[PDB]
């Protein structure tokens, strides 16, 4: 029950790698991340997951389901934002 | 080491989603001053608020803005069964005043990709719904 804002660094685990841990539930609308040795995730549900892009912190994903361990065996799962852009623009310009 | 405390204001776009009780129940990111991104499994209602520029939910009466939500846009392809397209856009009634401890995060392009092995950061108060 941390009262302070926490942070962690975890790489991106290839699709094949995340598949041998979760199964077929993993689709292309998902991104997984985790670091060997880790057994805890800091982000909240719907919490960001930002990567550097030519010098800018860009939202690579959103904390979806299975974000309890964060290990190379049990990498967390995130909504692949990149693949959800076509839907965000639509609403950002139609409302 | 699973993670460490963040320097306040180091992640300006990071908000806290709470309810009429003032209790945090999900995280979200400010992609604009009137638009906030979050997750669908979070189940947000117009009855929920958006706390910005916060760091310690303990005390530290740091200047936090309690934004109000006007609309909620939950992706239509999302179920509690297959949990796909877990994305939700929130429209605030009151917008956020960008500042030193409050700004928005840059979004990528449908053709932008973060290859396997690149290191990224994640922030939060550790509260998940599922
Ligand atoms: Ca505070």
């Amino acid at each position: 029950t941390p009262e302070k804002l926490q942070q962690a660094a975890l790489p991106i685990v290839s699709e094949a790698d995340c598949k041998k841990s979760w199964g077929s539930k993993i689709t292309d609308v998902m991104t997984c991340a985790g670091a060997s040795g880790v057994d805890s995730c800091m982000g909240d549900s719907g919490g960001p997951l930002v990567c550097q892009k030519d010098g800018v912190w860009t939202l690579a994903g959103i904390v979806s389901w299975g974000s309890g361990v964060c290990s190379t065996s049990t990498p967390a799962v995130y909504s692949r934002v990149t693949a959800l852009m076509p839907w965000v623009q639509q609403i950002l310009e139609a409302n | 080491v699973n993670g460490e405390d963040a320097i306040p204001g180091s992640w300006p776009w990071q908000v806290s989603l709470q309810d009429k009780t003032g209790f945090h129940f999900c995280g979200g990111s400010l992609i604009s001053e009137d638009w906030v991104v979050t997750a669908a499994h979070c189940g947000v209602k117009t009855s929920d608020v958006v706390v910005a520029g916060e760091f310690d939910q303990g005390s530290d009466e740091e200047n936090i803005q309690v934004l109000k939500i006007a609309q909620v846009f939950k992706n239509p392809k999302f179920n509690m069964f297959t949990v796909r397209n877990d994305i939700t856009l929130l429209k605030l009634a009151t917008p956020a005043q960008f500042s030193e401890t409050v700004s928005a995060v840059s979004l990528p392009n449908v053709d932008d990709d973060f290859p396997p092995g690149t290191v990224c950061a994640t922030t939060g108060w550790g509260k998940t719904k599922y």
